[PDB]
């Protein structure tokens, strides 16, 4: 059969490197998470109403009256969190092992990352809690042709029902575009095949995928499901905010406004830059700096398995990414601010300046440069 | 970057320049008209 | 024949003539069309 | 595509059937040594950034507290 | 922020598989019905919710029929009140929040349905707040309609201290000490904010047993199908 | 200096996998061309060295230290071939530039 | 008739408690002495409360 | 010829005879 | 060894044993699991 043959060529029997570690599981996990989100999202959509009078009431009706509706809702929320965990580890694998030299795959990836962040933002706006509304107003004004654009998105003077309903429509429709972009992501990769942790040409040692990296993906799916169900069934609110369980009050502002934890690194950067515009731009660059990453590779070795100085710089980058995630949480006061300012300066200087200079030095040490 | 921008290449730069400007012009007219940019349309 | 050699032979110019014409066409079309509709009703 | 992937010659690759070999040969016998071998080749590259993250985090917390702590000299 | 983070308490549901004490939920529902229902609302908890939980269908039935509920204007445009049904939700204290503002000196008593979930460290907070109306220290002065509750944000909660020892009598007879009452209402409010707490933990126990069965078996299947390669011995034999 | 270079060589760890520096070089067209120019012996040997590394990686294991290639042992076999390819490319590029 | 107060009573006996309480006393007089100071003692008391309450709870529900 | 070289022993990996195969 | 030759060697029978076992496993698992949960709480 042509299709089955096509599948066989792509999934059942696709030459793959024999030595790829567990990190290469993560992208498949992302696909599973996408399907899980879509499935749970569909079962949230049969009872959710995108009306500002009834959105919180519909969410409470899902949690209290629909049979196992609390299960599907908290699976959806913690599956969004699991999606961002697997996304960050997938991007970290791509940065560490030199997989960004697959440039088309990397660019389709950063497009997918932007789409996933927009989908999660509008989805967090959707339950219409206190925290959802205040966060929503903030980001829209972030866009402020600025004023017009903000008002357009809001669909009015300020976020109100007009927004909620169009955010429901956009949050519904974008994961299917994410699925199509993921199909393009898989295509742009099979043309080149996956990379291996040594960074070398693995053409001499390739094995099938059906019996070797399928049972491995099944085991990774089982472990990810274990972590997701222990996040849902035991600590269902360790990652969310309590203030989202209050209804949206436009008159009452919260004492401290946050997005959800995976936006924090960006939040820190935005807060760090004094200028509003500067913050927005830096914020964008924060994500975009990655796209820029394949043009900064100045080494003759693809992976970081044999590159210790750039390994040290990479782990310092992971370290101050964790620092920026912490700072975002901290309120505006000394000395959280300075750390934020430095951490952002160090983040951009390590990605932009320090890694290509270190790669040049590493090439000089091996008598290559 | 002389590999693709050598002395010979400059020649090509000027050779193509006119065409490039034309294309920007087309886009410019379009933007003005399509988005009804009125600052330019009003003139 | 001059037009072809001037604005319709070079694709860039072809686009230019199209865009510019379209920019004005709307003015003319809307105006003319409206006249007709008004006359009708 | 399997086949016509690359040129490999004069190599002999031996293997055994899954059911013919022990499932976890010396799993903890050498696994532990190896895991430990591994950790000592990567710990100096990995750990000290997270150590100074822990110090900066604690420092920030304590510093923040001191910052909040009322200035005794003030208001007197 | 500027408040004592409520000290954690050894709750009977604090453990990883530890369910709620349902007698405490029944006592806390009695505490809410006799004390807390005068100002606070429970819009997402119908009387039916009680059924099967610390109360039966008939038990709740009598509880639901103790109150009256306007059942609309019928067919004669006649707004009319009827005894509550197992399908009726808990009655409103006020018809609209502006009446709550007028009756509570400008303060709005919030929905207590999800209070525990909505308040950071709610169960503790609740207990602390209800049991934390300590005297304002020197240097701080509060206006009328305010009370120095260290835990409450700002330490100025409009709510006056509602639990005086022996405020209400527990039908079970368990001594109605202020604390015994605050612990019961914190358990109940908790239940309110998560009626499925018990059912879930059962699922989680079944999930842990199933994953403890299935993870080593799937690991064994993977290590079977990967042993072949993990034993592969390569040898280079240039013809030389 | 070279002492540290040897330390860095050890740091690279390809010796742990018995990988010649040339083996490590990430494949590039120029590299590929040089590889093509390589004599069969080198090519075949290079192949096995590379294959060996992957297998070791698959098992997350390293060669016996003694089997490990010494800083001195490592040879830049492909270096010259590459030099030629590069120079030729440079020549053609300059020709194009002019 | 409050086990909690009794718990607090035992808590009162705790030395750490008295130390914090002492500080509070200093400031109360401190505030009084400073006729027009916005120097409050929430700072001090909070501290006292934390310890007192933290210990209270440690032995509060168990007693409950 | 190729005869010179011999198969390495996988006994280390090898586990515990059609009698056993059925069980295995 | 008999089992393999009887219910685990023919794939059809392999499926049969799986399905039948699963049919009963639920009974046992639920029962056993519930016992544990109850004992815990
Ligand atoms: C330590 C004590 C035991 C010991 O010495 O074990 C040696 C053993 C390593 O032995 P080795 O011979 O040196 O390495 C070969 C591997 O065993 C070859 O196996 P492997 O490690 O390549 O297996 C693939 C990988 C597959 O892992 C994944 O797919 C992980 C997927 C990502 C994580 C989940 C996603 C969410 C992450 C959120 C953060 O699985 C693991 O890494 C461990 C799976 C354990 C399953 C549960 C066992 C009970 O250690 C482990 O396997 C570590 C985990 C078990 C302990
Ligand atoms: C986590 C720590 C894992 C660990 O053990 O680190 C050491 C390991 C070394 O890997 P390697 O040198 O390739 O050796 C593989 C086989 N010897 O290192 C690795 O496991 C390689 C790390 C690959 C991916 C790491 C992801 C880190 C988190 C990234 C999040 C943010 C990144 C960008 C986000 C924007
Ligand atoms: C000089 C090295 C001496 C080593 C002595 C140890 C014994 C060596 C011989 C025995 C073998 C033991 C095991 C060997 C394992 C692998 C080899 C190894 O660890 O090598 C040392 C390693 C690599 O050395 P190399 O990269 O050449 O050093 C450049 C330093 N930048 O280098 C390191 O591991 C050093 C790493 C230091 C990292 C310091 C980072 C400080 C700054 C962190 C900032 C984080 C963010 C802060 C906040 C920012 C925002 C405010
Ligand atoms: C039964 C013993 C209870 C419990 C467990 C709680 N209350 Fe009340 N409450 C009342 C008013 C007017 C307010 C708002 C005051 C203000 O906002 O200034 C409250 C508030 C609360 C909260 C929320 C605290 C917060 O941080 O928002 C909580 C958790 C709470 N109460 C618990 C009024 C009353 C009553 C009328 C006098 C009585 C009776 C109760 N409350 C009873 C209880
Ligand atoms: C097309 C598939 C999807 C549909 C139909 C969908 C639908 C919904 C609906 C109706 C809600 C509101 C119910 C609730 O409060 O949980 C929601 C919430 C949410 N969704 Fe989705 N969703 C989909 C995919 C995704 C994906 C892929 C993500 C991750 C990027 C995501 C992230 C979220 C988040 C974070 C929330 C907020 C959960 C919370 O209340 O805490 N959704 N979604
Ligand atoms: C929407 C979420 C994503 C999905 C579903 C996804 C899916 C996949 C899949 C299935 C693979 C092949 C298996 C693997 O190697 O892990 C893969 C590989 C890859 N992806 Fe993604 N991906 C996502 C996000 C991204 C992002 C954001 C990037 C860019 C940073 C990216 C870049 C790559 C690269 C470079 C590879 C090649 C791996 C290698 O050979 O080393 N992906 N992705
Ligand atoms: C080279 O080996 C492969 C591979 O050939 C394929 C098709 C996929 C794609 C398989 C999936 C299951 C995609 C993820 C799941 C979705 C639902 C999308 C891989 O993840 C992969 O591993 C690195």
């Amino acid at each position: 059969h042509p299709l089955f043959k096509i599948i066989n060529h792509s999934f059942i029997d696709l030459p793959a490197p024999s030595n790829i570690s567990s990190w290469w599981n993560f992208g498949s996990l992302l696909g599973v998470c996408l399907m899980v989100q879509i499935i749970t999202g569909l079962f949230l959509a049969m009872h959710y109403t995108s009306d500002t009078m009834t959105a919180f009431s519909s969410v409470t009706h899902i949690c209290r009256d629909v049979n196992y509706g609390w299960l599907i809702r908290y699976m959806h929320a913690n599956g969004a969190s699991m999606f961002f965990i697997c996304l960050f580890l997938h991007v970290g694998r791509g940065l560490y092992y030199g997989s960004y030299t697959f440039m088309e795959t990397w660019n389709i990836g950063v497009l997918l990352l932007f789409a996933v962040m927009a989908t999660a933002f509008m989805g967090y706006v959707l339950p219409w809690g206190q925290m959802s509304f205040w966060g929503a107003t903030v980001i829209t004004n972030l866009l402020s042709i600025g004023t017009t654009l903000v008002e357009w998105i809001w669909g009015g003077f300020s976020v109100d029902k007009a927004t909620l309903t169009r955010f429901f429509a956009f949050h519904f429709i974008l994961p299917f575009i994410i699925a199509a972009l993921a199909i393009v992501h898989l295509l742009f990769l099979h043309e080149t095949g996956s990379n291996n942790p040594t960074g070398l040409n693995s053409d001499a040692d390739k094995i099938p995928f059906h019996p070797y990296y399928t049972i491995k993906d099944i085991l990774g799916i089982l472990i990810m499901f274990l972590i997701l169900m222990t996040l849902v069934l035991f600590f269902p609110d360790m990652l969310g905010d309590p203030d989202n369980y209050m209804p949206a009050n436009p008159l009452n502002t919260p004492p401290h406004i946050k997005p959800e934890w995976y936006f924090l690194f960006a939040y820190a950067i935005l807060r760090s830059i004094p200028n509003k515009l500067g913050g927005v731009l830096a914020l964008i660059l924060s994500i975009l700096i990655l796209a820029l990453m394949p043009f900064l590779h100045t080494s003759k070795q693809r992976s970081l398995m044999f590159r210790p100085i750039t390994q040290i710089l990479y782990w310092i980058l992971v370290a101050n990414l964790l620092i920026l995630t912490w700072i975002g949480g901290q309120p505006v006061e000394h000395p959280f601010i300075i750390i934020g300012q430095l951490a952002s300066i160090s983040y951009f200087s390590i990605i932009l300046i320090l890694m290509p200079i270190s790669g040049i030095i590493e090439d000089k040490m091996l008598k290559l440069y | 970057l002389s590999r693709f921008l050598g002395p010979r290449y400059r020649e090509l730069a000027r050779n193509w320049i006119p065409t490039a400007g034309m294309w920007g012009t087309v886009g410019a007219v379009g933007l003005v008209w399509a988005t009804d940019w009125r600052l330019i349309l009003d003139w | 024949s001059r037009l072809y050699s001037l604005l319709f032979r070079r694709t860039s110019t072809f686009a230019l003539t199209i865009a510019v014409g379209a920019l004005f066409f709307e003015r003319a079309f809307d105006q003319g069309a409206d006249a007709i509709y008004e006359h009708i009703n | 595509e399997f086949g016509n992937l690359a040129r490999i010659r004069h190599v002999i690759s031996y293997s055994l059937s899954p059911f013919e070999q022990r499932a976890f040969p010396s799993y903890f016998s050498k696994g532990i040594p190896n895991v430990l071998r591994r950790t000592r080749e990567r710990i100096l590259r990995v750990a000290p950034p997270f150590v100074v993250v822990y110090l900066i985090y604690t420092w920030g917390n304590q510093e923040f507290e001191q910052s909040k702590r009322k200035n005794p000299a003030m208001y007197e | 922020d500027l408040e004592l983070h409520p000290p954690s308490y050894p709750w009977s549901h604090r453990g990883l598989l530890s369910s709620l004490d349902h007698t405490s939920i029944r006592r806390g529902f009695q505490v809410y019905k006799q004390v807390c229902s005068s100002c606070h609302s429970m819009d997402y908890v119908a009387y039916r919710h009680l059924v099967g939980v610390c109360y039966t269908e008939e038990e709740a039935k009598a509880l639901a029929e103790e109150v009256e509920v306007q059942d609309g204007p019928n067919d004669d445009g006649e707004m009319f009140m009827r005894p509550g049904k197992l399908s009726d939700y808990f009655p409103k204290p006020y018809p609209n929040p502006e009446a709550a503002r007028a009756a509570n000196n400008g303060a709005l008593p919030p929905d207590l349905s999800y209070i525990v979930r909505a308040r950071h460290g709610g169960e503790d907070y609740v207990f602390s707040l209800l049991t934390g109306y300590c005297e304002p220290p020197t240097g701080v002065s509060l206006r009328e309609g305010l009370y120095f509750n260290p835990y409450f944000p700002g330490q100025a909660i409009g709510m006056a201290p509602p639990i005086y020892t022996e405020v209400l009598e527990y039908d079970d007879g368990t001594p109605a000490t202020m604390s015994q009452v605050a612990k019961d209402v914190a358990t109940f409010l908790r239940w309110a904010s998560e009626p499925e707490h018990d059912h879930r933990k059962r699922m989680g126990l079944k999930m842990l047993l199933m994953m403890g069965l299935l993870l080593p078996l799937t690991y064994a299947m993977k290590r079977h199908k990967w042993s072949v390669l993990k034993s592969r011995k390569l040898a280079y034999r240039p013809p030389k | 200096l070279d002492g540290f270079r040897k330390w860095y060589y050890n740091a690279a760890g390809f010796n742990k996998l018995g990988l010649m520096r040339d083996d490590t070089l990430h494949e590039t067209e120029d590299v590929k061309e040089a590889i093509r120019r390589l004599p069969e012996d080198l090519y075949n040997d290079r192949m096995f060295r590379i294959k060996r590394a992957l297998d070791l990686t698959m098992r997350h294991q390293i060669l016996p230290k003694d089997q490990w290639t010494k800083y001195e042992e490592d040879k830049f076999y492909l270096e010259p071939y590459l030099k030629e390819v590069i120079r030729e490319r440079k020549e053609r590029e300059e020709w194009a530039k002019k | 008739v409050d086990p909690l107060t009794t718990v607090r009573e035992h808590c009162e006996q705790l030395e750490k408690c008295v130390k914090a309480r002492e500080r509070l006393e200093l400031c109360d007089n401190r505030v009084s002495s400073r006729s027009q100071t916005e120097e409050d003692c929430t700072e001090e008391l909070f501290d006292f409360l934390h310890a007192r309450d933290h210990c209270v709870a440690h032995k509060l529900f168990k007693n409950l | 010829s190729h005869t010179d070289v011999k198969v390495p022993d996988f006994s280390d990996y090898r586990r515990a005879s059609k009698e056993s195969s059925e069980a295995r």
